């Protein structure tokens, strides 16, 4: 059982040490003021203040990674396709509504970095399995990513109208994200991600850790690659650093049991 | 050509001199912050109020530099992924 929300203190303080070295001076006050996994799934900026954490870059180390936790926690349904371009096509919208001379807002430079942001997870699933040998997939990753460098470039003013250009940008980029949801009939974008655990006694896999913790297989029987581990011998690794997954994974001797997230 | 995530400290502040010149003022408050590469990415208009850049005109310019620094490294990577996808 995997559930974040009944995490005892101890079970958050363990999960927060792995996110930095500089998590190690607040693992006192997130047990004594007894911070559960409820409190710490919905934990605000105010709140690890009154923990102490009052540099602000610790507190968005925390916050970054309970992000990730959360997504794992709440919404693993929806890890699919489908809602990845769900989340693309509201932050184009969303775009296109801020948008209703020379020089470009802020607000609209920081909805473009916002909306290019929810391209990462949309790209990194096509060129995974089962997308990344299909060409129609391969075709329209293209696309996607053609239309946003249109916007960051264009937003960079690296390439006289910004705003209607831009404004271009985002009803292409939503009528993109809106081929997958109203256009592709293929059921592997609505699969819903499911767990596995995988048992090791011996083992020859290598592990592609994102800058935000995400940690998938590579270079490789029960375990393809791609797979995102979050478990090692039932500690969840969600947004940990590499560093201390592989310390962990090391020291976990020759029986490791690992929970796996799988692909479609 | 390091990237943003990878980002110091140390290299954060000699960012912030190149780009936010005219403010060397707010400088030290990124390092009592350990506003590194990974929080400069994070970093938004409200928590540079709370950090104290409390001037409005002071607070958009840096703010301003640190969304223009998010879409060159939006750049970079979506031509890292348009590698990734060609290969």
């Amino acid at each position: 059982y995997i559930n974040i929300a009944e995490w005892t203190p101890d079970q958050v303080t363990d999960w927060i040490k792995g996110l930095d070295e500089s998590m190690k001076g607040y693992l006192y006050e997130f047990s004594k003021q007894e911070i559960g996994g409820r409190a710490l799934l919905n934990i605000r900026p105010y709140e690890l203040e009154n923990l102490g954490m009052l540099r602000i870059g610790h507190q968005e180390i925390v916050l970054e990674a309970v992000e990730n936790l959360r997504n794992f926690h709440y919404h693993l349904k929806n890890d699919n396709l489908q809602f990845m371009a769900l989340h693309v096509a509201t932050a184009a919208k969303n775009l296109h509504r801020e948008l209703a001379s020379t020089k470009i807002d802020t607000r609209i430079l920081h909805d473009i970095t916002r909306t290019i942001a929810t391209l990462k997870p949309l790209v990194g699933s096509l060129e995974r399995t089962p997308f990344r040998k299909q060409e129609m997939y391969r075709e329209y990753c293209g696309n996607v990513l053609k239309c946003g460098l249109e916007l960051a470039t264009i937003a960079h003013r690296d390439r006289l109208q910004p705003v209607p250009a831009i404004r271009q940008s985002a009803e292409r980029l939503e009528n993109l994200a809106n081929f997958v949801i109203q256009d592709i009939s293929d059921p592997m974008v609505l699969q819903p991600a499911s767990l596995n655990l995988v048992t090791l006694k011996k083992l020859g896999f290598n592990i592609e850790s994102s800058y935000n913790g995400i940690h998938r297989v590579t270079d490789i029987g029960k375990i393809e690659d791609g797979d995102e581990i979050v478990q090692i011998n039932y500690q969840t690794v969600v947004g940990w650093q590499h560093r201390t997954v592989l310390e962990h994974l090391r020291e976990a001797l020759p029986d490791v049991v690992l929970t796996v997230k799988k692909r479609p | 050509p390091k990237a943003v995530y990878l980002w110091t400290v140390s290299d954060v502040l000699k960012w912030y001199r190149r780009h936010c010149g005219e403010y060397t003022q707010y400088e030290q408050l990124f390092a009592q912050h350990d506003i590194t590469g990974r929080a400069l990415l994070r970093i938004t208009d409200s928590s540079l109020q709370r950090m104290g850049v409390t001037d409005n005109r002071d607070r958009e310019a840096i703010w301003r530099e640190i969304v223009k620094q998010r879409l060159k490294t939006d750049i970079m990577e979506i031509r890292d992924m348009e590698r990734l996808n060609i290969y």
